[PDB]
């Protein structure tokens, strides 16, 4: 703040020294927001002490996998769908009064390498390495575990094996086609990218405002008036700018609120969906869960849901 | 191991003592804005009621119940984010007291980390302490596996568990804990043949 | 420099701009409103006008209850501004000591890096966690002998003390 309130003014900062820690108490505030987001980070994606890989064959079943596991040839470890949302989806004016923007703690390849080691673990233990040492299972018995959870036994799946593999390919096939044709697919995460970039450029569009004083720049106001006037006329821009900057502080920490939230939910269905199986009934996407697998994305996580859902209809007489 | 680590480890109740430090500092800046002066001539409202005649000490009056009601509202505000983040936490608390102690759950990592037996309530300050008993594998053991067996050929798959590859002795044990069986047609089932089945063994089954 | 040109004043560095000024405008604007360009009133050169390179100062520490050793990080700023230097993401960090093992994070510096006290302070790429390949194959299971039982402390904020300011 004050670089925000009295940017490159000793005069100005000295009367800002008259109103305590207002100033401090709103940079406190941001501090905890910065920390709060690195841990609502590592809270979804470090759920994994081991970074898993798969076997250099990837004979998983004839199911492929190569669409969400990562791709070697492309630098970034990153898969072809991930690749596709990544592709989907002022800053020295703003820091020129003290509004800088703080590199996250992890990387997107250690993202990358987060969600590879959960998917891995996913393909290759099922949930034991979520509760554990991992175990190795076959890809089609795995398969087996979840149908019987589902309440559906072991032998439609194998019997429907190559039918079961050949769904899931076009289903696959279908998410990379529909996340790369609808634009408006990662609403979720551009609304947020939207309310952020609003949120900062109405704050710094609020130095524009003169707020009561004969001139909105700082440095013309200090060049045209002497202290007896300058005093007068400063204190009713630091009232206007502390105000505005206190507003986009509570703004922040509402929506800071409710992202945290959001940051619940998904690290919860992290640990539900992917580190295991669930029998919430439409809690990790619609239908009867197998499984799900986890995807990177800017400033968030996108889980691929895979579901049983019954089809053709017929008609039976039961009895008691 | 749980009462030597809370003894030892003075950062294990950190999510504690970071709110009672929260409010501590919430109180303490609240308390020395007082001492700020907001632009009048004294921070001390006796001194200005003591030096100035009722028509300026209006305006200097003024000049500090704007600072005071200004960082008044700050904090309130601070303390009703604070407490709509805690009454998060409270819900989360109430539904792992009600899911982890008040039965048994099947939801993986909601309860601690591993496969929930039970769990255990204690009391803390201003707060509450959930000791989580979980199911933990250890040591591994590798065998070869098989997606059914064909007997006279018709496929048998087992209801339970999964086959193990002693070398001349395939068994079923159940899932999470090594424990082999003979095979008989008391621990499988059969659906349909062995000519759709990919990785039948074709092992021999006994019929009691 | 601190300049003033024609009475517009301010504090920054002055270079050379390629803006395509029109024969009558005689500054410019950024998106925020705020002076970013400028006409020389002698000679009719365009400068483009950008403040004096700054950021923020963050002191790595470990606890007075170790050691007195410290670093500082200068947050976004290029190591050849500032005055073991160690350039990365978050900018250039001097007093720890680069090395290329990776470790758990300690003192977190951003982008990957982390720092800890192992003595003297050492900057470092974090580790994610040691590897596991695991032995997958169509055919292979791994079932727990032995087995063992963990008792896991979860603790939760449940309530903050009742104040009430009249
Ligand atoms: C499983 O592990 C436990 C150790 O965790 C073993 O228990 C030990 O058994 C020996 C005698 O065989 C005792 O002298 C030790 O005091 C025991 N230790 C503990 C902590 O229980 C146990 O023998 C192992 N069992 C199997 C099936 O291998
Ligand atoms: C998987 O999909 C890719 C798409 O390019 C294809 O090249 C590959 O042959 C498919 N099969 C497997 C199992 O890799
Ligand atoms: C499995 O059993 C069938 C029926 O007896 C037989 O035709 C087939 O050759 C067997 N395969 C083996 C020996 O694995
Ligand atoms: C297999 O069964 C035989 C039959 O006695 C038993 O002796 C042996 O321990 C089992 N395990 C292996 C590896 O063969
Ligand atoms: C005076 O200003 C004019 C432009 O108005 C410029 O062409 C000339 O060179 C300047 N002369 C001096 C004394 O610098
Ligand atoms: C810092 O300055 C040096 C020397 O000009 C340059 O080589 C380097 O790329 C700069 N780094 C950054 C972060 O701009
Ligand atoms: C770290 O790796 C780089 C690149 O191989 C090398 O230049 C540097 O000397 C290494 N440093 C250490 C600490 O070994």
């Amino acid at each position: 703040c004050t670089m925000y309130i009295c940017g490159d003014s000793t005069e100005c900062s000295n009367l800002l020294l008259q109103y305590g820690s207002f100033c401090t108490q709103l940079n406190r505030a941001l501090t905890g927001i910065a920390v709060e987001q690195d841990k609502n980070t590592q809270e979804v994606f470090a759920q994994v002490k081991q970074i898993y890989k798969t076997p250099p064959i990837k004979d998983f079943g004839g199911f492929n996998f190569s669409q969400i596991l990562p791709d070697p040839s492309k630098p970034s470890k990153r898969s072809p769908i991930e690749d596709l949302l990544f592709n989907k989806v002022l800053i020295c004016a703003q820091k020129f009064n003290g509004l800088t923007v703080l590199p996250p703690l992890l990387t997107d390849e250690m993202i990358a390498q987060y969600t590879s080691a959960l998917l891995a673990g996913t393909i290759t233990s099922g949930w034991t390495f979520g509760a554990g040492p991992a175990l190795q299972i076959p890809f089609p018995m795995q398969m087996a575990y979840r149908f019987n959870g589902i309440g559906v036994t072991q032998n439609v799946l194998y019997e429907n094996q190559k039918l079961i593999a050949n769904q899931f390919n076009s289903a696959i096939g279908k998410i990379q086609d529909s996340l790369s044709s609808t634009p408006s697919a990662l609403g979720k995460l551009q609304d947020v990218v939207n309310q952020n970039a609003q949120a900062l450029n109405t704050l710094v569009k609020q130095l524009s405002s003169n707020f009561g004083a004969i001139s909105s720049v700082l440095n013309d106001i200090l060049s045209r008036l002497d202290p007896p006037e300058a005093e007068v006329q400063i204190d009713r821009l630091i009232t206007g700018r502390l105000q505005s900057l206190q507003t986009y502080v509570t703004q922040q920490l509402i929506r800071a609120a409710e992202i945290r939230a959001s940051a619940n939910l998904a690290a919860t269905k992290m640990s539900e969906c992917v580190l295991g199986q669930s029998k919430r009934v439409d809690f990790c996407g619609k239908g009867y869960h197998l499984m799900s697998f986890p995807q990177s994305a800017p400033h968030g996580v996108v889980f691929l849901h895979v579901t049983y859902v019954p089809a053709q209809e017929k008609n039976f007489t039961t009895a008691p | 191991k749980i009462q030597d680590s809370l003894s030892s480890t003075p950062s294990a109740l950190g999510k504690l003592q970071d709110v009672v430090n929260q409010n501590a500092q919430a109180l303490n800046t609240l308390v020395k804005q007082l001492s700020s002066n907001f632009g009048a001539i004294s921070s001390v409202l006796n001194d200005i009621l003591s030096r100035l005649d009722p028509p300026e000490a209006e305006v200097q009056i003024d000049r500090l119940i704007t600072g005071r009601l200004q960082s008044l509202q700050t904090y309130v505000t601070q303390q009703l984010i604070r407490a709509a983040e805690i009454r998060a936490s409270a819900n989360l608390a109430a539904t792992k007291m009600s899911e982890c102690v008040l039965g048994q759950s099947k939801r993986v990592d909601f309860c601690g980390k591993g496969y929930h037996l039970m769990s255990f309530p204690q009391s803390a300050p201003h707060g509450v302490v959930f000791l989580h008993v979980t199911y933990v594998p250890a040591q591994e053991k590798n065998f070869t596996t098989a997606p059914a067996i064909c007997h006279d050929g018709k496929a048998h798959f087992p209801r339970e568990g999964v086959f193990v590859s002693n070398g001349t002795h395939w068994f079923v044990t159940q899932r999470n804990f090594y424990e082999p069986q003979i095979i008989t047609t008391d621990n499988t089932f059969v659906s349909g043949n062995c000519d759709v089945v990919i990785g039948i063994v074709n092992n021999t089954v006994y019929d009691p | 420099v601190n300049f003033n040109f024609n009475g517009l004043t301010g504090t920054g560095v002055l270079t050379e701009s390629n803006k395509k000024f029109l024969p009558f405008q005689q500054f410019g604007r950024d998106i925020a409103d705020t002076t970013d360009a400028v006409r020389d009133p002698q000679t009719l050169e365009i400068l483009d006008i950008t403040p004096c390179s700054f950021g923020g100062v963050s002191v790595i520490t470990p606890g007075t209850n170790t050691s007195n050793q410290v670093a500082v990080l200068y947050q976004d700023v290029n190591c050849t501004e500032v005055p073991n230097v160690f350039q990365t993401r978050a900018g250039c960090l001097i007093g720890a000591e680069h090395v290329n093992n990776s470790y758990e994070c300690d003192i977190p510096i951003g982008a990957g890096i982390c720092a800890s006290y192992q003595q003297s302070i050492i900057a470092y790429t974090m580790s994610l966690g040691a590897e596991n390949s695991v032995a997958y194959s169509n055919n292979s299971i791994a079932i727990p002998t032995n087995f063992t039982i963990s008792v896991t402390t979860e603790i939760l904020p449940v309530s903050m003390t009742k104040t009430s300011v009249d």
